[PDB]
Protein backbone atom coordinates (compact mmCIF):
# COMPACT_ATOMS: atom_id res chain seq x y z
CA UNK A 1 0.00 0.00 0.00
CA UNK A 2 2.67 2.48 0.95
CA UNK A 3 4.70 1.79 -2.16
CA UNK A 4 1.78 2.96 -4.29
CA UNK A 5 1.23 5.94 -2.02
CA UNK A 6 4.75 7.07 -2.63
CA UNK A 7 4.15 6.66 -6.33
CA UNK A 8 0.97 8.72 -6.53
CA UNK A 9 2.39 11.60 -4.49
CA UNK A 10 5.32 12.01 -6.81
CA UNK A 11 3.01 13.21 -9.53
CA UNK A 12 2.93 16.58 -7.80
CA UNK A 13 6.69 16.92 -7.39
CA UNK A 14 8.22 19.57 -9.63
CA UNK A 15 11.51 17.69 -10.13
CA UNK A 16 13.19 21.09 -10.32
CA UNK A 17 11.02 22.23 -13.26
CA UNK A 18 8.48 25.05 -13.36
CA UNK A 19 5.28 23.21 -12.49
CA UNK A 20 4.29 19.66 -11.80
CA UNK A 21 1.23 20.36 -13.96
CA UNK A 22 1.73 20.01 -17.70
CA UNK A 23 -1.33 22.14 -18.30
CA UNK A 24 0.66 24.99 -16.79
CA UNK A 25 3.84 24.95 -18.85
CA UNK A 26 2.18 23.97 -22.13
CA UNK A 27 -0.49 26.67 -21.95
CA UNK A 28 1.91 29.36 -20.76
CA UNK A 29 5.42 28.86 -22.10
CA UNK A 30 6.71 29.26 -25.61
CA UNK A 31 6.70 25.95 -27.54
CA UNK A 32 10.50 25.63 -27.50
CA UNK A 33 10.38 26.43 -23.79
CA UNK A 34 7.46 24.10 -23.15
CA UNK A 35 9.22 21.21 -24.85
CA UNK A 36 12.34 21.60 -22.73
CA UNK A 37 10.43 21.76 -19.45
CA UNK A 38 8.03 18.97 -20.42
CA UNK A 39 11.17 17.01 -21.25
CA UNK A 40 12.26 17.54 -17.67
CA UNK A 41 9.12 16.21 -16.03
CA UNK A 42 9.18 13.10 -18.19
CA UNK A 43 12.51 11.87 -16.87
CA UNK A 44 11.65 12.91 -13.33
CA UNK A 45 8.40 10.97 -13.35
CA UNK A 46 10.16 8.03 -14.91
CA UNK A 47 12.63 7.72 -12.06
CA UNK A 48 9.68 7.43 -9.77
CA UNK B 1 -6.24 43.95 -28.70
CA UNK B 2 -3.40 41.46 -29.01
CA UNK B 3 -3.49 41.29 -32.83
CA UNK B 4 -2.08 44.80 -33.18
CA UNK B 5 1.32 46.40 -33.77
CA UNK B 6 0.43 49.82 -32.32
CA UNK B 7 1.71 48.49 -28.99
CA UNK B 8 5.17 47.57 -27.75
CA UNK B 9 5.23 44.57 -25.37
CA UNK B 10 2.15 42.27 -24.95
CA UNK B 11 4.27 40.54 -22.29
CA UNK B 12 2.32 38.02 -20.21
CA UNK B 13 3.46 36.18 -17.07
CA UNK B 14 -0.15 32.58 -28.55
CA UNK B 15 -0.31 30.87 -25.17
CA UNK B 16 -1.09 34.34 -23.78
CA UNK B 17 -4.64 34.28 -25.17
CA UNK B 18 -5.52 30.82 -23.82
CA UNK B 19 -3.78 31.33 -20.46
CA UNK B 20 -6.05 34.38 -20.05
CA UNK B 21 -9.02 32.69 -18.36
CA UNK B 22 -9.48 33.67 -14.72
CA UNK B 23 -11.67 35.70 -12.32
CA UNK B 24 -11.84 39.50 -12.14
CA UNK B 25 -9.12 40.61 -14.57
CA UNK B 26 -7.79 44.12 -14.21
CA UNK B 27 -6.71 46.96 -16.43
CA UNK B 28 -4.21 48.67 -14.12
CA UNK B 29 -3.51 51.91 -15.94
CA UNK B 30 -0.61 54.23 -15.18
CA UNK B 31 2.09 56.38 -16.80
CA UNK B 32 5.65 55.01 -16.87
CA UNK B 33 9.00 55.96 -18.30
CA UNK B 34 10.62 53.58 -20.77
CA UNK B 35 12.98 52.75 -17.93
CA UNK B 36 9.81 51.97 -15.91
CA UNK B 37 7.98 49.71 -18.42
CA UNK B 38 11.03 47.48 -17.87
CA UNK B 39 9.97 46.80 -14.26
CA UNK B 40 6.23 46.30 -14.89
CA UNK B 41 7.00 42.62 -14.42
CA UNK B 42 6.69 40.14 -11.50
CA UNK B 43 9.15 41.02 -8.81
CA UNK B 44 11.53 43.63 -10.28
CA UNK B 45 12.09 44.78 -6.72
Amino acid sequence: AQALNTLVKQLSSNFGAISSVLNDILSRLDPPEAEVQIDRLITGRLQS
Amino acid sequence: LYNSTFFSTFKCYATKLNDLCFSNVYADSFVVKGDDVRQIAPGQT
